[PDB]
RNA sequence: AGCUGUACCGGAAGGUGCGGCUGG
RNA sequence: CCUGGUCCACCCGUGACGCUGAGGCGCGAAAGCGUGGGGAGCAAACCGGAUCCGGGUAGUCCACGCCCUAAACGAUGCGCGCUAGGUCUCUGGGUCUCCUGGGGGCCGAAGCUAACGCGUUAAGCGCGCCGCCUGGGGAGUACGGCCGCAAGGC
RNA sequence: UAGCGCCGGCCAACUCCGUGCCAGCAGCCGCGGUAAUACGGAGGGCGCGAGCGUUACCCGGAUUCACUGGGCGUAAAGGGCGUGUAGGCGGCCUGGGGCGUCCCAUGUGAAAGACCACGGCUCAACCGUGGGGGAGCGUGGGAUACGCUCAGGCUAGACG
């Protein structure tokens, strides 16, 4: 503790939203808000961090899934400062159960990217070039970061297990361990390694992700 | 390594703008007669495509049967929808006593001696699913001991 | 009103297991204590303890579950898959030594209230006595 | 709009009075 | 004015005095009947018009007796125990923005269902008692019995 | 001495010729109006065999009276409601009785039939010898966990 407290990690959602299954992590209630038990957060963090350290040491691959408005930039920067891929724009339905199909799009993006940097572009008059530019821009926006996955990942890291329930379902279906920075309105049972924290509060996500990536880098 | 046989072929129809469109459904069981079984249902415009898809599906939905002396460890009754299956162990030299669907499922699982029964609705698809569910819910002495004592 | 206390305990336990609670509370009785002792000895439940709820004596039962599973629906396997009441008020079931049922080829147990107290099927058969078939557990 | 209990039809491929229901 | 049921607080008294209920007894929308009154409006049957409108008796109303049916429905018998919550609303009590009872609805965990859906007001998990079903039509018809003045009901 | 049924699916076993909603088949689905492996004949093939088919009756499949082992919101099925008689069922803490319940011993449960073993007809049907098993009931002796009854206590149901 003493590092989490100032980051506002232990600030949950209102009484209106709380998931009953999460009740085992509530310390107390104050001022119409819920409070997460710092201690439990601590040992859960220790356990999950041990798991991530072991996986990194073994040379595994972790996918980062954060789509929430404030978390996009954080996920981007934190993921780039490591070899691990990420998804931060919008989780296309079927990145895991339909990995081959999305790999087709990865191949398509690769081929376009190669083509634009080739001296054979003098064909295909300006308008077709503009159409291809639009296509390339779209594929770059949506499929960037995902391009690193040559195959199925080894684990998944999700900022919000509820916002990204589809990704959770896919990972569960394909026996991929799940790491989540859950809050008062999440389902603990659907996550193997859970970090009870905050999904808003940029500070909290910054702290947690920075620590995680530093642990990743250190163990390589 | 895996041998294949068909549960049933059916042809379904859907209305369109003045006409009927036919799609074929196949129910396929796969096994090795060693204590592993799989079931799949494949829907396709054409029969070969349906068979291929059904086999393809069955190859992942995989179940290990805890065989012992080529018979089920214990009796079990299982309800799926409006269908009921009853399975009971048999002494060596009894044979598979089952309908078409249960016999087909159990033979590929390596089961040699069992007494079965179908109750309620006897729709092949639901019977097959009930059989698979019943197979999935089987335990041995070792498993029970491990869970209880630890 | 409450007609069958034993059935009440059975349903309470079943409802507790089906939602994965760590413990449950039940009204106190000697016969119920005996049933829970039999269950604990066979390693179906983590164990029972006599407590007091706002004046009235109760028993708190600590339940046992399986390890966390993988894939969709990671809810662990139950230890008490199925518990059923055999002898009910309005239709009592009494069986001799020769008619003692075998539950799940010995994988399960059955509780007999015999002249020599509450026993399982195995020990009841061993001591060579019959009685009232309370409930079956597997 | 349909259905329904009841009570009547000497211009009864059904009609009307008193209610009731959505199985509109 | 007389009177039934019910809820909450105090936790003061009795110490199982409880649940259900074949028959019986009572209640039972509307329509309908009898012995008397009453009759503004509306209105079966009926009197006329162009082929819906204008009148109009019983009836609708009151007192006392009968009749005892229905989409008499939440198409869900009664009592008790257990099983996540969120929201709206009616009515009580407290240490008053919340906590704790008793009703009426809406979304939904687990679970159940053939599905639609139900889901602490269960159609879930159970126990106790009563009623009812055994393919459609013939048909709630025929004969018999009981009730009723009759239509008719069981 | 070799016959009888069947050959569309259920259900084992396919091709010609005759007729064209006619003659017919049919246990259910249905087949027959120019192709019909479904009618009649022939070739062939399945099944049984000195037997093979048909009709009538009983059980099964029928979990389709559901004790084992069903149900009642919309498929058939909650009484139009209340009060309540008989009946059915019923909180927890100690005792007495031992009716229900359980156990032991013994009598009976004839013979034949069923099961097992051995044996005699050249084998088998058939028969013989021996051994048990057997629901239930009588007598004598034990146990009190549950139901029952008789005593006492409690407040969590109910009532005030």
């Amino acid at each position: 503790v003493k590092e989490l407290l100032e980051a506002g990690v232990h600030f949950g959602h209102e009484r209106k939203r709380w998931n009953p299954k999460f009740a085992r992590y509530i310390y107390a209630e104050r001022n119409g808000i819920h409070i997460i038990d710092l201690q439990k957060t601590m040992e859960e963090l220790e356990r999950t961090f041990r798991f991530i350290e072991d996986l990194a040491m073994r040379g595994g691959t972790i996918l980062f899934v954060g789509t929430k408005k404030q978390a996009q930039d954080i996920v981007r920067m934190e993921a780039e400062r490591a070899g691990m891929p990420y998804v931060n724009q919008r989780w296309l339905g079927g990145m895991l159960t339909n990995f081959k199909t999305i790999s087709q799009r990865v191949h398509r993006l690769e081929e376009l990217e190669a083509l634009f940097a080739s001296p054979e572009i003098e064909e295909r008059p300006k308008k077709e070039q503009v159409r291809l530019k639009h296509e390339l821009e779209r594929l770059q926006k949506y499929l960037s970061g995902f391009r690193l996955l040559k195959r199925l990942p080894d684990a998944i890291f999700v900022v919000d297990p509820t916002k990204e329930a589809i990704a959770v379902r896919e990972a569960r279906k394909l026996f991929i361990p799940v790491i989540a920075l859950a809050d008062t309105d999440s389902d603990p049972d659907l996550v193997d390694y859970i970090i009870p924290g905050n999904d808003d509060a940029i500070r909290s996500i910054q702290l947690i992700l920075s620590r995680a990536v530093d642990l990743i880098i250190q163990a390589r | 390594d895996f041998e294949e046989k068909m549960i049933l072929i059916r042809r379904t129809a859907r209305m369109q703008a003045g006409g009927r469109r036919f799609r074929f459904g196949a129910l396929v069981v796969v096994g090795d007669r060693q204590g592993r079984v799989g079931l799949g249902f494949g829907k396709a415009p054409e029969v070969p495509l349906a068979v291929q898809k059904a086999g393809y599906y069955a190859r992942r939905n995989m179940v290990e049967v805890p065989l012992q002396n080529g018979t089920i460890p214990h009796e079990i009754e299982v309800e799926f929808g409006a269908s009921k299956i009853v399975l009971k162990p048999a002494a060596p030299g009894t044979g598979v006593i089952a309908g078409a669907v249960p016999r087909a499922i159990l033979e590929l699982a390596g089961v040699t001696d069992i007494l079965t029964k179908e109750l309620g609705s006897r729709n092949p698809i639901n019977i097959a699913y009930a059989t698979m569910e019943a197979l999935r819910q089987l335990r041995t002495k070792a498993d029970v001991e491990r869970l209880r004592k630890g | 009103m409450l007609t069958d206390p034993i059935a009440d305990m059975l349903t309470r336990i079943r409802n507790a297991t089906r939602v994965y609670k760590e413990s449950t509370d039940v009204p106190a009785s000697r016969f119920k204590e005996e049933i829970l002792r039999i269950l604990a000895r066979e390693g179906f439940i983590k164990g029972y303890e006599r407590v007091d709820v706002d004046g009235k004596p109760y028993l708190r039962v600590y339940l046992k579950y399986g390890p966390r599973r993988q894939g969709p629906d990671p809810r662990p396997e139950q230890v008490i898959h199925h518990i059923r009441r055999i002898s009910k008020p309005g239709r009592r079931v009494y069986v001799g030594v020769k008619e003692i049922p075998r539950v799940r080829r010995g994988l399960g147990i059955a509780i007999l209230s015999t002249s020599k107290g509450v026993l399982t099927d195995r020990e009841a058969r061993k001591l060579g006595v019959g009685g009232e078939l309370i409930c079956e557990v597997w």
